[PDB]
C-alpha cells in the first residue's frame, strides 16, 4: 500500500506534523484544531490491546463512541466496533481507509426495502 | 379502521336514503327508517362524529346531519365485505384529482385494485354526481373486456366504488426508454382501430392515460369521456389521438413510423357507442304487510319527538335566569 506516494513504512515514524501536508481539506483542520481530552483518551487504550495481543493476533475488539474520529496510521488493524445508535458494529482498520472517518463504516440506518403502498 | 359491525350500517343507510331526497337529513328521521334499535342510535351518531362519518349542522333552522366524503367511502367497503371481495387494506395508494386508488385484499390473499371517486353546489350534490360516474366507469369496462381489449378486469360496483384487476405498472408519462419501441408503438395504434371498429374514439388518448406492464402490454383505464362515430367530427377526434402518439415516440425514443393508418371501418363490431280466487297464502302475505305498515308508521312518530336537542338547550338559560332573580 502507498497513501500520497508515501509507503506505509514511512507514515508511522514521521512526525504528528508532517502527516497532515499529505491528508485532505477537512482534515488538516481538525489537527490543528486539536484532539480533545476525550480523544486523547481514545487513541491510548488502543495502544493496550495491540501490544497486549499475541503477535499472530491482531487485538480484540474495544468499544467506543467517537465515530467521528479520523483514522490516524497508528490506528491501522485495530478492531474497533464505532456506534450507530443502536448496538456496535465491526470495521476492520485497513490502512486503505485513513482519510476516511470511522463514523461512515457504522452504518446508521438499515437501507430501504419496500413493501407495498398502503392506502395513500 | 372498521372495528364496529352492526348498528353502523343501518344508521349510515338511513342517511343515503334521506340523501338522494333532502340536504341536510334530520336526527328525527333517522330512527324512523332504522326501526331495528329505539332510541339509542344517537349514541352512536356521537361515535360517527368522532370518525368522519357524518357531519352536525345547526344553522338557524336546519338541524341535523350530512354524510362526509370519507363517511360515503365507509359505507361501499361495508357492502363489499358481504359481498366477500374485501376484507383487509394494502398500503399502495395513488391519490389521484377526480379518484383515489386504493389496493384491498379478499379472503384468498389475493390483491385487487380499488377506486373511489372523490368529485369536489353542495356536497350532497357531489356524493351524487360521483354515484354515477362509477357506474359509467363499470359499464365500459365491462364492454371493452367481453369484446378482447386489454382493460381491467370489473369485478364489482357499489355506489362510487369499483373493483378492478390489478395491473401494476407505470404510467407512459413517466417512461425513459422502451426495449422494443416499434412493437409497442403498432400495438397501440391498433388499439385506437380497435375502439373505432366498435364505433368508440377515446377523446383524450394521451400517455397520460396509458400504462406499460413490463414494458410488454399498454393498459388503458379512465372511461367517462368517450364519444360516439355518430359524431359530426369523428375524424378529428380520431386524428389528434394519432398525432398524439405518433409525436410522442418521435419525442421520447426518437421511433418515426413506417405506418400510417387512418381507417374508418364502422361498424364491423358491436356498436359500444350505445354502451275464494286468492290463496290462502297470499291472503296471508297480503294482511302481514297491512299490518307492518300501520306499525312502521307508529314507530316513525315514536322516533321523531328524538327533540331531544331542543330540550337541553331550553333547560340552560332558565336555570341562569332563576339564578340572577
Amino acid at each position: 500500500f502507498t497513501y500520497r506516494g508515501v509507503d506505509l513504512d514511512q507514515l508511522l515514524d514521521m512526525s504528528y506534523e508532517q502527516l497532515m501536508q499529505l491528508y485532505s481539506a477537512r482534515q488538516r483542520r481538525r489537527l490543528n484544531r486539536g484532539l480533545r481530552r476525550k480523544q486523547h483518551s481514545l487513541l491510548k487504550r488502543l495502544r493496550k490491546a495491540k501490544k497486549e495481543a499475541p503477535p499472530m493476533e491482531k487485538p480484540e475488539v474495544v468499544k467506543t463512541h467517537l465515530r467521528d474520529m479520523i483514522i490516524l496510521p497508528e490506528m491501522v488493524g485495530s478492531m474497533v466496533g464505532v456506534y450507530n445508535g443502536k448496538t456496535f458494529n465491526q470495521v476492520e482498520i485497513k490502512p486503505e481507509m485513513i482519510g476516511h472517518y470511522l463514523g461512515e463504516f457504522s452504518i446508521t440506518y438499515k437501507p430501504v426495502k419496500h413493501g407495498r403502498p398502503g392506502i395513500g | 379502521l372498521r372495528y364496529m359491525s352492526r348498528d353502523d350500517f343501518r344508521v349510515l343507510t338511513a342517511v343515503e336514503m334521506g340523501m338522494k331526497n333532502h340536504e341536510i337529513v334530520p336526527g328525527s328521521l333517522i330512527a324512523s327508517i332504522a326501526s331495528l334499535k329505539h332510541g339509542g342510535c344517537n349514541k352512536v351518531l356521537r361515535e360517527l362524529v368522532k370518525h368522519k362519518l357524518i357531519a352536525w349542522e345547526r344553522t338557524k333552522t336546519v338541524q341535523g346531519y350530512r354524510l362526509t366524503n370519507a363517511g360515503y367511502d365507509y359505507l361501499a367497503l361495508k357492502t363489499l365485505s358481504s359481498r366477500q371481495v374485501v376484507e383487509s387494506v394494502g398500503n399502495q395508494m395513488g391519490v389521484g384529482k377526480e379518484s383515489d386508488i386504493y389496493i384491498v385484499a379478499n379472503e384468498e390473499g389475493q390483491q385487487f385494485a380499488l377506486k373511489l371517486h372523490r368529485l369536489g353546489r353542495h356536497n350532497v350534490s357531489w356524493l351524487y354526481l360521483s354515484r354515477l360516474s362509477a357506474m359509467k366507469e363499470f359499464a365500459y369496462m365491462k364492454a371493452l373486456y367481453e369484446r378482447k381489449f386489454p382493460v381491467p378486469k370489473p369485478i364489482d360496483y357499489n355506489r362510487h366504488a369499483v373493483v378492478m384487476e390489478l395491473i401494476n405498472g407505470y404510467p407512459l408519462c413517466q417512461i425513459h426508454h422502451v426495449e422494443d419501441p416499434a412493437s409497442v408503438y403498432d400495438e397501440a395504434m391498433e388499439l385506437i382501430v380497435k375502439l373505432a371498429n366498435h364505433g368508440l374514439i377515446h377523446g383524450d388518448f394521451n400517455e397520460f392515460n396509458l400504462i406499460l406492464d413490463e414494458s410488454d402490454h399498454i393498459t388503458m383505464i379512465d372511461f367517462p369521456q368517450m364519444v360516439s362515430t355518430s359524431h359530426p367530427n369523428a375524424e378529428w377526434y380520431f386524428d389528434r389521438d394519432v398525432k398524439c402518439i405518433k409525436d410522442f415516440f418521435m419525442k421520447r425514443f426518437s421511433y418515426e413510423s413506417e405506418l400510417f393508418p387512418t381507417f374508418k371501418d364502422i361498424r364491423r363490431e358491436d356498436t359500444l357507442d350505445v354502451e275464494s280466487t286468492i290463496p290462502p297464502e297470499l291472503v296471508k302475505q297480503k294482511v302481514k304487510r297491512q299490518l307492518t305498515k300501520q306499525q312502521k308508521s307508529a314507530v316513525r312518530r315514536r322516533l321523531q319527538k328524538g327533540a331531544n336537542i331542543f330540550t337541553k338547550q331550553r333547560r340552560e338559560n332558565m336555570q341562569n335566569i332563576k339564578s340572577s332573580l
